[PDB]
């Protein structure tokens, strides 16, 4: 699973996610990647999110939209919303993985509950940051 | 203006990997985020930036999307992608596609040229071919690393 | 207080288009299905089993665009979709683009309960269901 | 599209939705029905929802989960949540249809913004109500 989230110079958010799925999966199984609100979501009012990990749990928890709803309705910060979804609610359903998220104010979060998440981010005109491990 | 990307979360173990092996991943991530940063700086749309970043992560055989996709139980590839525009709340998605080199480009096509958010399987493929997207053999996705997994 | 609601679709239903006899066929079908669900709830059947049987009966009823009486694709085929979700466990199951399963909501319950997935699609969903003893039908059975 | 939502005597909520889809649809097209949070959602903490109407809009607005989030996080009543989604947010995105919803307290709502929605509901041990048109 791969993904990207961006905030452009016009203040627009977007998200995209792509995957080959899980090794040895049942043919015809569908995880969170192609499901709006599960593996991918963007809304200028809140956040752009791309998710990777246990597909069935990201769907059941609507992880990507839940970040947006926790911020928009719950008043949580992006950091608080990311902590709640990735470190509390996803493990409570037996889910492991992470997500990348940018809010309309340009805050960035890359939470994950796994050993690693291949990740990078950077502000325009600045030097990128990269990560694999915790 | 800012971009973030990911190439998957899971049980990546340092005891298993050399620094040279890690740096292949770091180099690929750095090159893609840099391309996105340069597009954002040039005033490209968030939509076009996330599309290109994910297209480059599909192309990169190190990551489980497009080229380098994992195998099903039947030693096939079934790919999925989604794209969403926070300005219009329009979205496009494909699932269970095997003959499209860049699922995120098929997802953008569904968003832009269909009345649907999502299309699946041969129907998604036929939709894309009818609109001039090329057919590939799912052999192009196969790597030794993912097979050995 | 146990309770059920059902629907058979929202849209441009016009009084001027329909006779009272045509309306009563829909009212009769809706009333029989909700009554079955009320009786199951009263007897202490689970919400999950009740929504499954209600949607199975709406599939079976040719008046509604689900199972028997499904609309046609651009290619004059039927492609059916269904979802079920248990508010207790937050488990869910779903199928999309299935043509050879008589009751998609039953295939969705089977994905929920007998697979590690929430959703399965197309022939993969069908093959998974057949392997667990669900019957193969011809999509001709849906045509009215 | 057809659907059912129920609250059982144990306090459990459930939802299910089934469809043949949009008439004359492109083969392989997928609407809200099979997508958790779009056409179908249930959570004992909030609500069970089944949706019918413009599939692409119910997906983009995550109509079913939006009811739940508006109640759980927003503190809206089921009636307030149903009004907001079906009468304000869905039409704002070009979406027509409705949904049925039952909350954990046994409130029932059957909102729709169309001319009709084939619908029925009833409390256990009470008499059913049916509807086709508005009011
Ligand atoms: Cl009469
Ligand atoms: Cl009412
Ligand atoms: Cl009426
Ligand atoms: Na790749
Ligand atoms: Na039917």
């Amino acid at each position: 699973t791969v993904g990207a989230v961006a905030l452009d110079l016009d203040g627009n958010l977007a998200a995209a996610t792509s995957t080959g799925g899980m090794t040895n999966k049942l043919p015809g199984a569908v995880g969170s990647t192609p499901l709006v609100g599960a593996g991918c979501y963007a809304n200028n009012a809140s956040v752009a999110v791309s998710c990777t990990g246990t597909g069935e749990v990201f769907i059941r928890a609507l992880a990507a939209y839940d970040i947006a709803a926790l911020m928009d309705y719950g008043g949580l910060s992006l950091a608080e919303a990311c902590e709640r979804v990735v470190m509390e609610k996803l493990p409570a359903l037996g889910g492991s993985g992470g997500l990348i998220a940018i809010d309309h104010e340009g805050n960035v979060a890359l939470p994950f509950n796994t050993e690693g998440m291949y990740r990078a981010w950077g502000y325009a005109g600045d030097t990128p940051t990269t990560g694999i491990y915790r | 203006a800012v971009i973030a990307i990911h190439g998957g979360a899971g049980a990546i173990s340092r005891a298993q990997m050399s620094l040279q092996q890690e740096l292949r991943y770091i180099e690929a991530l750095s090159a893609i985020v840099e391309t996105g940063q340069k597009m954002l700086e040039a005033g490209e749309s968030a939509l076009d930036v996330v599309t290109e970043a994910v297209r480059l992560l599909e192309e990169c055989p190190l990551f489980n999307a497009g080229i380098g996709a994992v195998f099903t139980r039947d030693e096939t590839h079934e790919l999925d992608a989604c794209v969403m525009d926070g300005n219009t709340l329009k979205a496009g998605a494909v699932a269970g596609v095997s003959h499209l080199r860049n699922p995120v480009l098929a997802a953008r096509l569904v968003m832009e040229q269909s009345p649907h958010v999502m299309m699946i399987g041969e129907g998604a493929e036929n939709f894309a071919f009818a609109r001039g997207m090329e057919r590939v053999s799912p052999e192009i996705f196969s790597t030794s690393l993912r097979y050995e997994q």
